Formats: structure tokens, C-alpha cells, sequence
């Protein structure tokens, strides 16, 4: 008996060689490999297979391979392939991915995949699933941000602030030791994951150093606390001795140095170059320059993604709020004009593509956009596939290899960058299982059912007093993973290795997972997973034209994008 | 009659900013191809190494322009700038790591800067 | 209809502008609130329309003026900052000085 | 280099002389001194003065005299002066107030002001810094009130309720060991300061007494409950052992006792006199002469505040509900009808002018407005420089005295009524950090930030999904300070110091910081900072004129108010 | 525009009331909230317009009548109260037996 | 009003379907989110004015056409459901491919 290839994916989504739109892009990716058996699928429902005796064993025990939760039928988009699998969930973590079901009547189960007493089924059917997004550039400003990024598909929020302060409107920054311990009180009621960074300042290694051992998970080096050589030094020094990650927003105004001296005070030490393009900070012009070297991991914010027609036109009013700076002061608003430039904005979408830029991130509440980071990812890889052209790397009219370098951006990457991809950022074996689904309509847009350590904690969903959950208003609503104790348990506080060792969790009643920052001094551009390329990238200090192995890096903005006004009610 | 809401009345007069510290005149030129901004507050001898003038009239003083305000050079732009002294205990720490400790060792700080190359040191 | 946290905030800009172009009808002065959102309103029914950026910049200063407001109003609205989904994605449109 | 004045102000905020209009009112405060030294005022932002080896110092440990909180540039509004200062905070509580910076390179440091890698800053230049409103007069109904509360810059409420049970709907009572302990455990979740009344009814003292072992921080007597001879004696000699306040509405009936009866049982030891005029209770028509005796500290409640041409019409149907009354009954409506007089209304506005009334509450839910105690207070010193003139202590054309006079009302004087002014109730050193920042065009209208335990609790902000915070919908929200386990830190239950010795919150598992209610029984009206007046006070028992000094006191209502219908879009 | 907490709530008055009132104007007779949220936007209306409390004490009887409104609706309306910011501050409105 | 929280919730699909009425009279191509609030408040209205279950589930697919909405909109709504108190209680309304 056959079926034809409409049918079956309408049944159980696609299967090897069948693509699929990335909402109203005209990005397609292709289903490279099915770990299915064809025959024995699992699907759940009224009269459906995952049945006692049948798709589900009626014999094992929990601890007898079976599973917690199985997601039937998933199209994976990941660093690691564009692929249809079974994703079994045991303990809050991916155990396996593969074939689910019962090893008594089906051919070809992974076999610490049963579908027994203890599972819980999710369908994924139809659905692209990918991990949770990674934003590294988290400004903590204000508690109504969590659910903006959680219904955009991110599952943690690394960077620093204590609410609408000036300190922390301007900087990813939590100040000392108190301010950190208060921070991470609060962070036991966000439903998201969570690092601290601390103040990347001073000129003596212990006020720096005892900001980690309060519980800090990295540092933040910004020019409106004075990024100088003494405070970059420091800091490095600090993260060198304490296995922590370092980003820096360089000094815009060459102050104390060019960035050569920037670079010299690194010292080929490790860091991450946040928004390197410079909109959002850094040594004028030339700064995006710091994206060629090899100890560099770089990241973008997200307002200058992709370069579009109005981008320009909204940056100047937004730096002067971000950095409480005044319109009538010259040297003010000329410290502002200096960071906005289009022939950067330009290059970098072009950075994007060529994989020289590593990582996507928000800048959220403080020049970026909380819930925008994977929807401008998406947006720039669609703009570069019009304007560029397929890569040379695709086949079979696929563009799983841009899928692949453009997913990497907001996952995995920023989970090397941090030192927790150990914990979080993909979707492998022994990792968290914090799992977005999405409809492809949405794809990028509006995440169906946001997955936190095994449970549900964000989904879109209507009417609670309807008969079934489909109603109108579909809306994005915190589920049960948030609710009561069970937000300790689907989420990760992430401390450096100094504070777990000395006792801070239960020092400040912390219940959350406690996850260790580690593994993040050993590393480089290299281990950028599809975006690894190191170059001598050339800034014209007159023109602001960026050059790339001798070619002029420039292209035109866009009028429109997709994943815009097709979707959003405002 | 008009209320504009929580508006100033200001009283009359001037604010004379760091007063009875001596002012210093000097010459400063950007000889790099990128543009330099100064602040108020930043040890003036400890600034970026390719604005050229005579470093050690820069040792234990600052721009004396408002605080938060700054000095802005385009390339190769040469202004007339003035500077107040430091105040409190004359101590500076940090920065371009040219002083660490009192501004009145002014031979180790300019030792410190020529070896590294920071423009006008005799 | 899939609706996000913004989305849904949003809604009341307008049901607000509603409220204030109602009560302007009627043929009072409005008040701080009111003529914050006639004009944020303005703003964001303007990009969905497919304006710019720079246009809605300029446009917003010309929605009320000052005999459309009680006294003091004007001089109380520094600025009005909305964003909203362009043709091109979000962005920020930020009107200084709305009435003169 | 010199600095008009206009240009100073815009930048730095007000200095010494500079006046500042309080809202859309006619009063005007004049800044009295500065801490500044001019040419080394701290600044936060991008190329300011608040960065590493600057006016940030680089070199100390948080323990060696760094802040963990500076506010920059504050125009403190206090019972102890109208000045500007920068504002330093450590551990929650304020431990300077001078100025901030680093003494490597300023003078002027506060020794224990420095700017260090620990410090976080909050822009106060332009702002109006006032001590969070202290509200001694809540009925604990619906737990939307607190939001309400916090949105007009009160941050402690004291009183009574379980919520929307007709006992608390009538009075500030949380009654018996059991109902106070269940509101203990659900203040938990509250994120504002509180301290619980029992009541205060009995015949014998064991049942009054053992509320006071349980937790509650004082006591009400309420004629709803039997305001008799017997229950003020009882009452008060609890308290007069446990060292708490009494509140209480008398007997306006006059069944067991006119006046002079509560008086004499009394018998001269310390009492809160709650809404003092009589609309809110008390015997009629004459209980305001309460406010004449030195053992008595008054308060009004906020519905009367100020007279207005709208007050008497919306007083009877609210007193009905309020009361549980029946329209049917005629002596129902007699006694609400006994407690409505223009006369004793009028000569409560002139009242608070000299000093007579010392305390502002709200009544919130039962015939008083959560979020109008300290909007209520300025409508009123703007009503009485209106009919009144400038008070003749004032001075340079400024309502510096009337200022001081009416801040003291919800600030300072309640605090010192309860117990409490040891943690809270002005701008001290040595004082819990609860501040509240106003925009000066804002001022007593809605708040910009409200700071509880030194973390933002509260703040006017706007679009969370923004690339800054500005953007609309500009909306008051809870902030990180009120999330997780920092709601525990950031505030203070207020309990007898009776339950604290036995052991109270741990046998609870109470988490918020614990204060204790102390001396409160040797303090009189002479104790009312700016509101320290005694006198007799005569009311005519047939015309219900009020005299003071053989002086008819009586003032016009008014047909419109500031602070008003240029603010509320309802 | 600063919202405050009672303000963003009384938005959903304003919002009950156009549609109870669209509601009336195709021809429907009104159920019980339709008529409370009529009633009491017209009052909160009619403080933002000047009127005294004791005006909309009497208006708010003659705003809907029985026919206006399903059987026995008006007698399970005993009251309507509702509070708004009159030019002399919050005042609180009661209309007793709004619909005869 | 009494009202609970499927009350509340639904006052909003109202305002968005004001909104996006409003933005197809001065001649917008709706929207996905706008598309799908028009007709959801079309099926409450419906349902208010007493129209069967059966009857709402065929007009819904005649409120809307392709010509009145961007490109993909239609293949986008596979379905909508809304529910609301008939005459007889609350019923749901499910509309199969409501434009085509
Ligand atoms: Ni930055
Ligand atoms: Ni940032
Ligand atoms: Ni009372
Ligand atoms: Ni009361």
C-alpha cells in the first residue's frame, strides 16, 4: 500500500526531499533525513496509534526507557540539520531523538524512546521545532519583557539591569554584589532563563572579581561606565581567572584610544564584541572591523537588521534616550551621528551572510527590540537570498545551508559565546529541553507552544471558557511551566563556577536549576558553529566603506520585508 | 497668569563652575584619521595617544567645561581648549594606567607615556 | 488571531484615541492624556497606512494644536514616541514638540 | 567659565534660590541649599562623569564607603528642608545624602558617596525626590488597591481587612489571632509595606491582647464594633503594654457617651484620631475638637479634602455602603446624615493651614480613595495659599513653609504616629530607602518611579516590546523589585514587638523584612513635626460653627481644582 | 499618557458602552451589563464634560427606559454608582433606580 | 456589570474588529489578524442577535472575499471559532475557510 506525498505530509508532515516556506519568506528548507519507520509513525488521538498495547508499552516502568513527553513528528531546524524526527523528553532534557513508540509491535524505536504509562504526547505533525532562542544582549528594565520574548521563541535572557534605572536603561548591567543578589531574588519569578552580568569597571581586580563570586554570570565592559584599557584589562583578567564571558561596547569616542588600542589592551584574550556594526556602540567608524579576528565572537543588535529604508530615521531620537543624552548639547548629539552610518548598516547584512557575524541578539528596551531577535534573522537571510542570490553551498533549490548559518546565530552560538551550550541552544541529546513549535505560517513570527524543561510555558491559545482551546482570542498566554513551584523547576539561574562553589544558591533561597558557566576562555570565531570566517575586514575612516578581501561590502535597502504587516494587528 | 506645569523660575545670576582652581590654556591637535571626543572629567594626559600636545600640562588636570560635556576633534583639527585642576585627594587610578596613584609624579607619568607613545611628551 | 503582548497593549492607544477624538467632538479642550493619545494613535494608524518613517515625523506635529487643548498642554508634551509595524518592519517614530 | 542660571537648571536640575511650580497648582518651592560643588556634579550616560577612574572610583570594594544606589541631582522635598542633593544607597536603606562621586579627583565627596564598580545611578536632575507616602488609614478590601496606592507614591499602608467581608468594608480590622495571621502570610505577596490593626473591642484584655501576640502592629476601635467606655479603656491599655498605637472613630451616635465621655476614658493617654472632621465617623457634630488636645494625634481621611462644591452631594449613599445601612431605616439615614456638615468640612481645610490637623490618610475603599492621599494634600495647600494668601512665615515669594507643613502630613507624621519613623516616613539617613521620584509637571499627580527597599517597585514606562522605554503606552507597572523572592527584600511587615520576641515570623515562614512598632505611647501633638498645634476648639452644638481663638473658622467651597482634568483621562 | 490603574479599567466601560449602544441602534433590547455600561459611561461622559454630581444624579434616571431593555432588567438594577475626575477632582456618582 | 473573565476577553475582539473595519474603509488590504477579528465579531454580533448556530456557520464564509485582504490571507484561515451565548445558551460557531 502507498501513499502519495501530499497525503502524507498533510498527515504527519513532510518527509525526506519535501520542502517548506518559512512563513512569507522565500526561504525554503529542505527535509534532509526521516528517522521514521514508514508504517509505524506515532500519532495520538481518538482511535490513533500511541494506544496501550499498540504504539504505547503497557509493560515498562518509567525507569525502563520510557519517556516523559514525546513530540511526534517534528521538523527539526538546527545547527545540526534540517531533519524528521521524534524528540523524547525525560527529567526536563532531551534523551533522545529518533523513533518513538513500542520496541513489542514496531520496527526501528529508539530504544530509550517508549511511548509507556509515564508519557505525555505532544504533536508535532506539521510543526517546525527549533531550540529555544539565546539573547545575550538583555537589558532588565522592565518584567513585561519576558513574556514579549517568550512569544518570539526565546528561552533565556542573558545581560544585566535592575529595572528602569538609568545605569541599566543604558548598560546590560547589575552592579555589586547587593544588586546582584537582589537580581537574582527576582529572577526566581521570571519564567525564562537567566545570567547576571556584572560591572566590567575599575582599575583593581577585587571590586570586579567579588561581583562574580556574588553570582554574576559574566561582564559587561560599556563606554558610559568608561570603557578604558584599565577597565578592559581588568575585566579580562577577572573572566581569565573565573571561566566567564566578557562583552564589551567599546569607546565610540576614542577617548582613551582608537580601536587598535581597544584590541591591544584584549590582548588576544577572548570577548564578545556586542553589536558590532556600531549603531548600538563602539570605536567610530571602524568598530564592525572587530568581527575579522580570531578571539573575537560578534554579535549584532537587532534594530539595524536587515538595513531597510526607515532604519536610519528611528536611530538618532532612540540613542539620545537610551544614553540620557541631551539635544542640545552638540558634542551630545554629535557623539549620537557618529554611531549611525548606512554603509556600515549595509556591510553588516552582508557580514550576516558571508557567517563573519556569529550571533543575532536584542539590545532589548535599550536600542533593540525584546521580541524581534529570531524575527530579524529570518528577515535579513530572506533579504539576502533576493538580493545576493542563493549561496553557492545549496542544492535542489533548497536554502538549508542559509537555514543552517542563520539558525546558528541564535541558538547555539550565543550559547558558546557564554560558556552554556553544555546546558541550552540546540536541539541534541542531553540538553534542555527548552523547545519552540511552530506553524510555518507563523514561522519566525508568533511561536505556537514555547516548551521550558519539558513543560509548556508560553503558548498562543484562546478563550479559557470556550469548549476546546481553539476559540478566538488566540492569544500568547503563560501556561502551567510558569505556574506555582514548577517555574523553579523549568528554569536555569546560571552563575559562574566561584558562587556555586561558595554556597550562593542557598545562601539567597534560590529554588531555580542552577546551571555553571564554564568552557568559555578556550574558545574563538572558530568555534562559531557556520559562521567562522576570520578576514581583515577594512573600514574607510572618510567614507565609512567597508572592504572585504578588496571588495566593496554594500547593498541596497529594502522598501518591505515579509514577517511584518501580513501579521501584526499594529 | 499662563501655568505651564512644574516650570522653573529661575534666579538671577551665573554658576561659575570649579572656582578658585587654576585655568591652563593649551593647544591640542588630532593627528589620527578618526575623530576624538574628551570629556570633562577624564585625566587630560591620559587621553588617546594621537591627540599631540604638551603632555605634561595635561598631569593632574581636566577640561574646565561643564560636567558631562566634552571636547569634540575631527581629524587633524587643532582647537585652544582650557583646563582646571583636579580636585579632591589629586589621585588618579586606572584609565590609560599612566598614573596610578598621586598626579605630583609627573616624571613617571611622562616616562610612562613616552615609552607607549602618547603624543608631546619632551 | 495569534495576538502578542504589544499587540494586545496597543489595542487601548487606539480605543483611547477613540475616547478623545469623541470628547474633541463634543467640542471640548483635551487634556494631557487625550491629545498624547490622538496623537500616538495618529502615528501608528499612519504607518499601517504605508507611510515613512520621516513622513509621520512631520505629520505628527500638525494633528492638534493648541486651541484644541487646555492650557499648559502643550507646553507639558516634550515629545510623543510610538512604534508600530512599517511596510519594513518595526520602527520608531518620534515627534518632538507635537503642539506648539 | 560661568553658567546662566536657565542652562544650569535644564541640565543639572534647580539649584540654590531656583523655584519649581508643584504641578498645575499655585504653589511654588524654592530650592533652600545645594551639596554640590559646582564644576563636579555626577552625571550618567554616554561620555559623562560617571565612568571608571572619573567621577566612577575604581579601587574600592563595595564594603569601602561604595554605594550599591546614587541618585544624581535630587530636589529632596522633606519635612527637614526643600534642598538638593545627590542620595546614596546601601543594604535598602539611605546611608548619605550630599554628594556623590570620586574623591580620587572631586572635592566635595561625601566620605561614604563613592561611585564605585558596585554603584548603580538613577537620573534625578529635574526631578522632585519626596519620601514614600505613609497611609495609616487602609481597609485591606481588594488587592488591586495596592497598585493604586504605589501609583501615587504611598508606599507603607496600615490597617485593617480580609478583604471584601463587611466587618473590613466598615473598618480597619483584621480581627483575632487567626484572620491575622492569614493576612500576614498574605501580605507575602504585597508589594508594599504593611502593618495590620486588630480590633480593638473587649471587656476583658485577654482577647485584645493576644492579637498582639499574633502580629498585628496596633489597634482600631471603630463604633461598628462598639466604640463604648469599656472597649477605648481596654484598648488602650494593651497598648499602653505593647507598646502600639490606637486608632480611633468614636461613638457618633453619642449612645454610651457624648464627646467628653471618649475623652474621659481616655484619660490622656496617646490615640490616633482617625478622619478627625467627622464625615468618615465620630461623635456628632462636634468630634473634631479632638484635634485641640496634646494626646491626640488627628488625621483626616481624603473624601473631605478640600471642600469642594461637589463633596456634601456624593457623601450620604457612600456612608450607606459603606456602613451596611438600609435607605428604609430612618434613623439609618439620621446618622449618616448626622456626619455630613459643610461647616466642619470647611474649617478642616483651615485647619490643616495652621497646623492643627497633622495627618492625611485615605480611608481606601470604605469612604476614601487609594490613590488620592497625597493628591488630596496638595489640592488642599493650593486651595488655602488661593483663599488664604502665602503664610506669614513664608519668605522670597516661596510656599517653602506651607510645603513643608503639607509634606509632613503623609510623610512624616503618620510614621511617628505609628511607631515607625525609626524605618520610614522621610528622607534620613539611616532610613529604609523608599523614595519616590516625581516630574515636576507630575508632581502629587502619578509618580515617575517608585523605590522600595532601594529597588524600583513602580514606574510610569512604556511599550515593553520597544527599542527603548518612552514609547507609548506610557503605563504605571511593577518593576523587578516586586518579582520573585525580592518582593521579600524590597518591603517591611510592621509588627509588635510582642510577636517578634515570640518567634511570629518564623512560625509563619514569613520572608519580608520584619519591623518593629516602637515608641509610640510617650509621644503627643507636639510630636507632629510642621503640624504641632493645641488649642481649644469650639463647635456650636445647633449651627455647627467652628471656633478657634474666639475666630469663626470657615472658608468657600470651590468650583474647580488643580490636579485635575488636565491629568485623568476619566 | 501615564495611565493609572482605574484609568486603564475605565477604558472597558467606555468600550462596553459603544457596543451596548451599537447594540441598541440595530433594534435590540438590552440586557443587564449593556444598560450598566450605558449608564455608566454616560455619567463618567458627563463629569469629563462639567456637569455637577448632582446633575448626573437625576440624568442617570433618563438615559435608558423599560422599553429599552429586556423583562425585568430594571428591577435588577437598584443603583449605579461610578466615579470620575469632575473639574473639581473624584467625585463618586449614585443613581437610584436608573431605569423605571 | 458582573463581568467575568471570557467578558473581559472579548470586549477586545470588538475593539479589533472596530480597528480593522475602519482601516478597510479608507481602503486598507486587511490583514491576518484584522481579517480574523472581523468575522469572529461578526459571529458574536450574530449570535446576540439571536441567529442559529447552523446560520452563523454559512454567513461567516460571505463577510470577507480574497479582494478584501492580502495576498495568502485566505490560505492562511483554514478555520475560525468563536463562542458566544445565544438564546440558549453559549454555543461555538465554527467557520470553515471563511474566504476563499
Ligand atoms: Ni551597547
Ligand atoms: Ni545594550
Ligand atoms: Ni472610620
Ligand atoms: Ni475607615
Amino acid at each position: 500500500m502507498k501513499i502519495n506525498r501530499q497525503q502524507y505530509a498533510e498527515s504527519y508532515g513532510p518527509t525526506v526531499g519535501d520542502q517548506v516556506r518559512l512563513a512569507d519568506t522565500d526561504l525554503w528548507i529542505e527535509v534532509e533525513k526521516d528517522y521514521t519507520t514508514y508504517g509505524d509513525e506515532a500519532n495520538f488521538g481518538g482511535g490513533k496509534v500511541l494506544r496501550e498495547g499498540m504504539g504505547e508499552n503497557g509493560t515498562y516502568t518509567r525507569t525502563e526507557n520510557v519517556l516523559d513527553l514525546l513530540l511526534t513528528n517534528a521538523l527539526i531546524l538546527d545547527y545540526t540539520g534540517i531533519y524528521k524526527a521524534d524528540i523524547g523528553v525525560k527529567d526536563g532534557y532531551i534523551v533522545g531523538i529518533g523513533k518513538g513508540g513500542n520496541p513489542d509491535i514496531m520496527d526501528g524505536v529508539t530504544p530509550n524512546m517508549i511511548v509507556g504509562t509515564a508519557t505525555e504526547v505532544i504533536a508535532a505533525e506539521g510543526k517546525i521545532v527549533t531550540a529555544g532562542g539565546i539573547d545575550t544582549h538583555v537589558h532588565f528594565i522592565n518584567p513585561d519583557q519576558v513574556d514579549v520574548a517568550l512569544a518570539n521563541g526565546i528561552t533565556t535572557l542573558f545581560g544585566g539591569g535592575t529595572g528602569p534605572a538609568e545605569g541599566s536603561k543604558a548598560t546590560t548591567v547589575t552592579p555589586g554584589p547587593w544588586n546582584i543578589e537582589k537580581m537574582l531574588k527576582s529572577t526566581e519569578g521570571l519564567p525564562i532563563n537567566v545570567g547576571i552580568l556584572g560591572k566590567g569597571h575599575g582599575s583593581s581586580i577585587a571590586p570586579i572579581m567579588e561581583q562574580i563570586d556574588a553570582g554574576a554570570a559574566g561582564l559587561k565592559i560599556h563606554e558610559d561606565w568608561g570603557a578604558t584599557p584599565a577597565s578592559i584589562d581588568r575585566s579580562l583578567t577577572v573572566a581569565d581567572e573565573a571561566d566567564v564571558q566578557v562583552a564589551i561596547h567599546s569607546d565610540t569616542l576614542n577617548e582613551a584610544g582608537f580601536l587598535e588600542d581597544t584590541l591591544r589592551a584584549i590582548n588576544g584574550r577572548v570577548i564578545h564584541s556586542f553589536h558590532v556594526e556600531g549603531a548600538g556602540g563602539g570605536h567610530a567608524p571602524d568598530i564592525m572591523a572587530m568581527a575579522g579576528h580570531p578571539n573575537v565572537l560578534p554579535s549584532s543588535t537587532n534594530p539595524t537588521r536587515p538595513f531597510t529604508v526607515n532604519t536610519i530615521d528611528e536611530h538618532l531620537d532612540m540613542l539620545m534616550v537610551c544614553h540620557h543624552l541631551k539635544q542640545n548639547i552638540p558634542e551630545d548629539v554629535a557623539f549620537a551621528d557618529s554611531r549611525i552610518r548606512p554603509e556600515t548598516i549595509a556591510a553588516e547584512d552582508i557580514l550576516h551572510d558571508l557567517g563573519i557575524i556569529s550571533m543575532m541578539s536584542t539590545d532589548a528596551l535599550a536600542m533593540g527590540r525584546a521580541g524581534e531577535m529570531v524575527l530579524r534573522t529570518w528577515q535579513t537571510a530572506d533579504k539576502m537570498k533576493k538580493q545576493r542570490g542563493p549561496l553557492a553551498e545549496e542544492k535542489n533549490g533548497s536554502d538549508n545551508f542559509r537555514a543552517k548559518r542563520y539558525v546558528s546565530k541564535y541558538t547555539i552560538n550565543p550559547a558558546i559565546a557564554q560558556g552554556i551550550a553544555h546546558e541550552v541552544g540546540s536541539i541534541e541529546e542531553g540538553k534542555f529541553a527548552d523547545l519552540v513549535l511552530w506553524e510555518p505560517k507563523f514561522f519566525g513570527v508568533k511561536a505556537d507552544r514555547v516548551i521550558k524543561g519539558g513543560i509548556i510555558a508560553y503558548a498562543q491559545i484562546g478563550d479559557p471558557s470556550a469548549s476546546i482551546p481553539t476559540p478566538q482570542p488566540v492569544m500568547g498566554r503563560r501556561m502551567y511551566g510558569t505556574v506555582g513551584d514548577l517555574i523553579h523547576d523549568t528554569n536555569i539561574t546560571f552563575m559562574s563556577k566561584s558562587s556555586i562553589q561558595q554556597g550562593v544558591p542557598a545562601k539567597l533561597g534560590l529554588k531555580r536549576r542552577i546551571g555553571t558557566v564554564k568552557n568559555c576562555r578556550n574558545i574563538g570565531k572558530k568555534d562559531m558553529k557556520w559562521n567562522d570566517v576570520t578576514t581583515d575586514i577594512d573600514i574607510n575612516p572618510e567614507t565609512y566603506e567597508v572592504k572585504v578581501d578588496g571588495e566593496v561590502l554594500t547593498c541596497e535597502p529594502v522598501k518591505e520585508l515579509p514577517m511584518a504587516q501580513r501579521y501584526f494587528l499594529f | 497668569n499662563y501655568i505651564v506645569p512644574g516650570e522653573y523660575r529661575v534666579a538671577e545670576g551665573e554658576i561659575e563652575i570649579n572656582a578658585g582652581r587654576e585655568k591652563t590654556t593649551i593647544r591640542v591637535s588630532n593627528t589620527g584619521d578618526r575623530p576624538i571626543q574628551v570629556g570633562s572629567h577624564i585625566h587630560f594626559v591620559e587621553v588617546n595617544k594621537e591627540l599631540l600636545f604638551d603632555r605634561a600640562e595635561g598631569i593632574g588636570r581636566r577640561l574646565n567645561i561643564p560636567s558631562g560635556t566634552a571636547a569634540r576633534f575631527e581629524p587633524g583639527e587643532e582647537m585652544e581648549v582650557e583646563l582646571t585642576e583636579l580636585g579632591g585627594n589629586r589621585e588618579v587610578f586606572g584609565i590609560s594606567d599612566l598614573t596610578n596613584g598621586s598626579v605630583d609624579n609627573k616624571e613617571l607619568i611622562l616616562q610612562r607615556a613616552k615609552e607607549l607613545g602618547y603624543k608631546g611628551v619632551e | 488571531m495569534h495576538l502578542n503582548p504589544a499587540e494586545k497593549e496597543k489595542l487601548q492607544i487606539f480605543l483611547a484615541s477613540e475616547l478623545a477624538l469623541k470628547r474633541k467632538a463634543r467640542g471640548l479642550k483635551l487634556n494631557y492624556p487625550e491629545a498624547v493619545a490622538i496623537i500616538t494613535s495618529f502615528i501608528m494608524e499612519g504607518a499601517r497606512d504605508g507611510k515613512t518613517v520621516a513622513m509621520l515625523m512631520e505629520e505628527g506635529k500638525h494633528v492638534l494644536t493648541r486651541d484644541d487643548v487646555m492650557e499648559g498642554v502643550p507646553e507639558m508634551i516634550d515629545d510623543i514616541q510610538a512604534e508600530a509595524t512599517f511596510p519594513d518592519g518595526t520602527k520608531l517614530v518620534t515627534v518632538h514638540n507635537p503642539i506648539s
